[PDB]
């Protein structure tokens, strides 16, 4: 994460790292012991995906982590018909067998349709993993944070040249300098009300990283919300 | 201050020297617990997640993990490791100074 400091162990227990063709590719939530979540733009034809749970400084090797094989990867009802792929950047991936919950394996929190909206119009959010550190170049071996104010529709329309619907929203700096990135795709953007941090976005896409003027932006997890709480339902 | 309690509703009137106020409960609102409390209204005075329901009397509530305690307000864990708490600076009884 560009623009962010370093985060400290045990602090980020949702931060699943995506592990697959490439190594580092993209980050997720664990939406519970059974299943992670992450950007659909990060399902390719051909990979097989491995979730590493606890781990910290990548470049070393954390008696936390535990990976699984991603025993399959639902994306959502509507990912991308051929047409603009990342729209509901959004998808979920099954563990293979079952994660051990701890201090370091834990799942975010998924508030239902009303309140994920509220906690999202809250205006600030961590955003974190362990992507590029700078724009186009060097990624972050211990795991990256960073906090960002939300920004509203009108402007960062004015900053795109894509086109921005409503199941993404923008944010990030107004003076360019921090923003999520390539490599923490699919990473969080959760705001804690009291303790008690909620999932409000997925890290998604951005013409490119942390530049001065233009934004990073995310997909609007109010929608899916409803759809992840079904679809994981280990009960 | 207390006699008899100007708090109602079933509110509790810790009364001062000079002043008292009124613990309120669920359901009510406003100073002597007169008047009903909304979802609007901080947020219910849920701690969680609030709701209104058939009357127009609230109904607090917890995600997944979660179980509302028995004053109907605050949520409490409900299993070992629970949702979206970080559990390393806490553990105990420690706080992140
Ligand atoms: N700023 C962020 N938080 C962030 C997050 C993920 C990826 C990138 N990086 N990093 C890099 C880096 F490599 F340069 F570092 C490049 C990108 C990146 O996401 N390129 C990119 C991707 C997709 C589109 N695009 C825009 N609207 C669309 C609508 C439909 C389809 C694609 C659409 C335009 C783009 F610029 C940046």
């Amino acid at each position: 994460i560009v623009g962010g400091e370093n985060a400290k162990p045990g602090q980020f227990p949702w931060q699943v790292l995506l592990n697959g063709k490439i190594d580092a590719f993209c980050g997720g939530s664990i939406i519970n012991e059974k299943w992670v979540v992450t950007a659909a733009h990060c399902i390719e034809p051909g990979v097989k995906i491995t979730v590493v749970a606890g781990e910290y400084n990548t470049e070393e090797t954390e008696p936390t982590e535990q990976r699984r094989n991603v025993i399959r990867a639902i994306p959502h009802h509507s990912y991308n018909a051929t047409v603009n792929k990342y729209s509901h950047d959004i998808a979920l991936l099954e563990l293979d067998e079952p994660l051990t919950l701890n201090s370091y394996v834990t799942p975010i929190c998924i508030a239902d349709k009303e309140y994920t909206n509220i906690f999202l119009k809250f205006g600030s959010g961590y955003v974190s993993g362990w992507g590029r550190v700078f724009n186009r170049g060097r990624s972050a071996t211990i795991l990256q944070y960073l906090k960002v104010p939300l920004v509203d529709r009108a402007t960062c329309l004015r900053s795109t040249k894509f086109t921005i619907y409503s199941n993404m929203f923008c944010a990030g700096f107004h003076e360019g300098g921090k923003d999520s990135c390539q490599g923490d795709s699919g990473g969080p953007h959760v705001t804690e009300v009291e303790g008690t941090s909620f999932l409000t976005g997925i890290i998604s896409w951005g013409e490119e990283c942390a530049v001065k003027g233009k934004y990073g932006i995310y997909t609007k997890v109010s929608r899916y919300v409803n759809w992840i709480k079904e679809k994981t339902k280990l009960t | 201050q207390c006699e008899p309690n100007p708090c109602l509703n079933g509110g509790l009137c810790k009364d001062d020297i000079n002043s008292y106020e009124c613990w309120c409960q669920v359901g009510f609102e406003g100073k002597n617990c007169e008047l009903d409390a909304t979802c609007n209204i901080k947020n219910g005075r849920c701690k969680q997640f609030c709701k209104t329901g058939a009357d127009s009397k609230v109904l607090c509530s917890c995600t997944t993990g979660y179980r509302l305690a028995p004053d109907q307000k605050s949520c409490k864990p409900a299993v070992p490791f629970p949702c979206g708490r970080v559990s390393v600076s806490h553990s105990p009884t420690t706080l992140t100074r």
